[PDB]
């Protein structure tokens, strides 16, 4: 709706929070403590030795770069769903966007729901168990067809 | 009657006129086509407007080219002399394999086609040049000197000046092809003064002229090639012919050059780009909010919020109005299917280079969905390949010219070791391309399954009653098996089973038959 | 027909003077046949100045014309056989002789 | 379907035709074998000229110090079927027909029937 | 310190006008971030699997001289020794990114060096990639050069151009480093340590095209 | 401008159908069977409806 | 009838018709010499008819400028409404030298 | 004439003389086959240990 003024307010506070977030960068840089986090996994390491880097961006919040919930919901759930179905159907499976990217394309709904790890099977960022299962599937589903003529 | 020192200035005058004739129109056309190929702006984009361009020549080229590569480079059996039958190995098979080494495995490989086919697709014509070179490094035992060979190259197609009344490769009264020929090479040739011009190379662009005139004061003789420097001292001898290819690639009417997919599809891609640009305009301009004035005066709502309409709504008290500017129709995106049918059916009917399936396996019902839908009902690309071959046979003929003139007493190693003199061979002036192109020449899959269904199995069914006593003998079945193995990719080594006719087989066959008949 | 479709889209895509009455001689004759953005004339409000778009039913003739463009001699579809999904099934004599050639 | 239509340079140009593509990949491989191998030829020429007493590594077979008499550098490796294009034609028919209708191995066949294993039992 | 030195210095200074100032736009237009991993990462068997694709096979004069020993020795540099399998596929990665892969043999032994082909400054027009008018490469060449004989911010070396800087009898190609107040050592060789192998679609131009180059419109159309 | 009615297309279709009924009956007199194919049910729908 | 200042797009339609008419004639006529028969008396066929018809065929098969002449027939017919060629006689050479 | 049928089929395929002869109309090898080789493998052949 042509840069709604509420979206203007959101944009400008998002971009003016960059300095008060530089302040938290400095607070982390001086010293906080050396424990681990409570999110996404069990166990993290120490980051109490960072670089100030003098640069920070907050463009992923609003009508800017800003992949906001409304646009993400509509755009993904309609257009990328249609495109993914077209790619899978007659667009190709082993050459085009594949399962290794289908996990990412299908985790967007889960991210909207908020659950990352334990809902869907589609994660495989770099997973050894999925690769081993793929190899086992290939071994157990390839042999009989050549064996029919190998006899 | 003597015509000396006049030919210099005459062709000097001719060069500028010919350049005016050609480069103004044809060079501009092909340069614009190249700009279209690399997505140069067309003009419909404006500040604060759409920017979508047309990118379609890439995919048609990348659909046509791989088929040409897979159909051209297949063994050394592409071109057959087909001379008088009895004595063929001496020249018909020897000289083809000779040109196989001197063209393939020695001169850029099949990449020469990749450096010429695009010329037949982008530049409306591909014209090779066949030029002499010398080889060196004797003992400095290898006491062999002054070796002679000849290669094939480009002359920067923007440097292929032709007369205005030729319309054919073997009709060009005037011809001009120019190359770099650095100044150190001029000093190698003993040039006795400066050039047309800190660096030894002073931007010397030597010009080669193929023209027929009368220097000896006699009747009009054959063309004498001239190696120019700056319209100065020359080197003219009675020459032989023009070493060029001139692949028109579409066989247009009697014109110097043919035509390309560019001239076909420039306008189609232009309308496609305009459609996409207007689609983006619908996305961009038609979706702009404003001050939302019901009627208002407000000096046109602060002049559309200072020509921006971004963030202002203060006119007086205006109520809620979305102000949806009228947009495009819904058929514009539905027009995409119709235009995709319009353009894909032209030369790239195989959507994404091929037509196949993922859900159902393609069986072979009867005549193989006959003859691959009748070679996709006679695809034009097959005929373009046919023209390519029929006009590129000229390359082999021009090679054979100089081979019969003089090359060497070289020996090659095709399938054996030991070959003989090629100093004085016969050209035979007769070639063929039957089993490569549009000629009946059933394709790999076509011939495979045709023999499988109507030859391999019909004989095996009819043999039950009559038997092989009068039916096909072993040698013919083995020939069919051999061609099947070649269809598998390799003629001999794919699947031997061979033993067609030999004392180690035929005499062995008879002695084994009597072994089991006792 | 193609020219008229493209000129329709050109005329629709081109903007207007954004004015109802104005007193600047049609905003300087559409900014000398340009009419980028000019609404300051007398009192007119910003109005998109809608234009009567053509009938879409005209497209309903194009495909007919397509049939026309083949009905003379070559109404056969592109004379190039393509069977992507469903194969060429044959019951007897191949639907006899491919519908008699 | 605007995004899918504009993705003609994303999906179609990526050599995907429901697994029915790869001619772009084959052409790229052949071009590299005819272009990148030129770098290998240049390296061999430099080792002959700008180097001497060369050896062999990772194989421990034999050191090629010198005496590179000649070299005709060219390649031919992009002329093979995808997975079973070269076999499905006569894969299950040669053994099941040639030796079935006429079981006369030796007169009507050859020892290359064992090579059938090399195409069937081996793979 | 003749006119050839000034010509070479000017050529090196003006080389980066377009060689490394406009081809970078062929990087973004994105799509190669998965297309390369869909083709190049799976093409490990295409390049780094097989000794028959790389075969010398000379004529009858030399048939068993170095038929397999040379190939076996080169197979070390093919993978895990110098410009290994990942480093060799880095050429294809550079072809997918900047529309050109490079294997620069810069040198008893040599190694294909100069990874990250974004350091391949040239005279903005080659058309041959083997015998162009001039060529160059980018090297660090820091001040702390105790390894080298004499070298006492500064990043300039390997001014090996095919210009008239030979001085012997003709305009020949003698390899030399950057000027550095006359710090270039002559080397009369035609090595030309550069490849510039697009290996995907290379016409008679300076360089070929990348995967994203053919998908420039699709780069902003498949995501925006 | 006074835009034409949408039933003019119906007029074209009616006139074309009249012309076909007069002499050129069979629609395009062509067979393009790539997905839609004839089905044998009794003597080829007998003789394609007696020709 | 082009109006400057607007879209002057010209749609090419004849080209498709001509370029898909061409391959049919090419495919029909570019196959050996089976196209034409001499139809002799039944008792003797090859004695003068088959051999001489194939002789004329070869005199058009690869002994005279191939099939580009056929393409020229068809182009001159379809485009300029009439395709015509001429058949002339020239002298041969290469005696003792 | 079955051989003529087969020869017509092979001509449809495109192999006249060398590969698929399938004619054997009346030739000395064909004569010795049909009248002797086939006949001597049919009339006097059943004389093995079973006979």
């Amino acid at each position: 709706a042509a840069e709604q003024q509420i979206d203007l307010i959101a944009r400008m506070f998002a971009e003016t929070g960059v300095k008060r977030l530089f302040q938290l960068l400095h607070d982390h840089a001086i010293k906080y403590q050396n424990q681990e986090e409570v999110f996404q996994l069990r166990g993290k390491w120490v980051a109490v030795n960072p670089a100030n880097w003098r640069e920070r961006s907050d463009l992923t919040v609003t009508v800017g770069i800003g992949n906001m919930n409304k646009d993400q919901q509509m755009l993904h759930l309609m257009r990328i769903w249609e495109m993914a179905q077209a790619v899978v159907g007659g667009g190709g499976l082993g050459v085009l966007v594949s399962e290794q990217n289908l996990y990412n394309i299908l985790k967007e709904v889960t991210e909207n729901a908020g659950y990352k790890d334990p809902d869907r099977f589609w994660t495989n960022p770099n997973s050894p168990e999925a690769l081993q299962a793929k190899a086992i599937r290939e071994q157990k589903e390839a042999q009989p067809k050549p064996e029919d003529i190998k006899a | 009657p003597m015509d000396d020192e006049q030919v210099l200035r005459h062709l000097d005058q001719l060069v500028n006129d010919a350049l005016d004739f050609n480069s103004s129109e044809l060079s501009k056309q092909r340069s614009e086509a190249l700009k279209y190929y690399f997505g140069e702006p067309f003009g419909n984009e404006r500040p604060g407007k759409s920017g979508i361009v047309s990118r379609d020549v890439q995919e048609t080229v990348d659909w046509i080219m791989p088929s040409l590569m897979k159909v051209f480079t297949s063994g050394g059996q592409v071109v057959k002399y087909e001379p008088d039958t009895a004595e063929d190995v001496e020249q018909a098979e020897q000289e083809t394999e000779y040109v196989n080494y001197l063209f393939m495995r020695k001169n850029e490989g099949f990449k020469v086609m990749f450096d010429w086919f695009q010329d037949t697709l982008m530049m409306k014509t591909g014209v090779v040049k066949v030029y002499v070179e010398e080889v060196l490094k004797p003992t400095f035992i290898r006491k062999d000197k002054k070796k002679r060979e000849i290669k094939v190259l480009c002359v920067k197609p923007e440097n292929f000046l032709v007369d205005r009344l030729a319309t054919c490769i073997d009709d060009a009264r005037f011809l001009c092809h120019r190359e770099k020929y650095t100044v150190s090479d001029l000093r190698l040739l003993g040039v006795p003064e400066d050039v047309i011009e800190a660096e030894a190379n002073r931007e010397v662009w030597a010009s080669e002229c193929y023209t027929l005139l009368d220097v000896d004061g006699d009747g009009i003789s054959e063309l004498r090639r001239i190696l120019y420097v700056g319209d100065y001292i020359i080197s003219n001898e009675p020459w032989d012919c023009r070493p060029f290819a001139d692949l028109n690639a579409y066989r247009i009417a009697h014109k110097f050059h043919g035509m390309s997919v560019y001239d076909k599809i420039r306008d189609i891609q232009e309308i496609r780009s305009v459609l996409m640009r207007n689609i983006m305009d619908n996305i961009y301009r038609t979706n702009q909010g404003r001050s939302v004035v019901l009627d208002g005066q407000v000096n046109l709502e602060d002049l559309l919020t200072n020509e921006a309409a971004g963030i202002v709504r203060v006119k007086s008290m205006n109520s809620i109005t979305p102000l949806e500017t009228p947009q495009l129709s819904g058929e514009v995106y539905g027009m995409l299917d119709r235009l995709e049918a319009d353009r894909g059916k032209r030369t790239g009917i195989t959507d994404r280079t091929r037509g196949l399936d993922q859900n159902t396996l393609h069986s072979n019902q009867a005549a193989m969905s006959v003859n691959q839908l009748m070679t996709a009902a006679e695809q034009q690309i097959d005929l373009i390949a046919r023209m390519f071959a029929e006009t590129g046979v000229k390359r082999l003929f021009q090679l054979l010219h100089d081979h019969a003139i003089k090359y060497q007493n070289q020996e090659e190693v095709f399938q054996l070791r030991g070959k003989w003199v090629a100093v004085n061979p016969a050209n035979w002036r007769e070639r063929s391309d039957l089993t490569v192109t549009v000629g009946i020449g059933n394709m790999n899959k076509d011939q495979q399954m045709l023999h499988l269904m109507r030859i391999w199995e019909m004989a095996q069914a009819v043999v039950g009653g009559g038997g092989l006593g009068v039916l096909v003998s072993e040698q013919n079945l083995y020939n069919i098996l051999k061609e099947v193995t070649e269809n598998a990719g390799y003629k001999d080594p794919d699947r031997f089973w061979t033993n067609p006719n030999s004392p180690e087989a035929l005499q062995a066959k008879a002695i084994r038959e009597q072994k089991e008949a006792q």
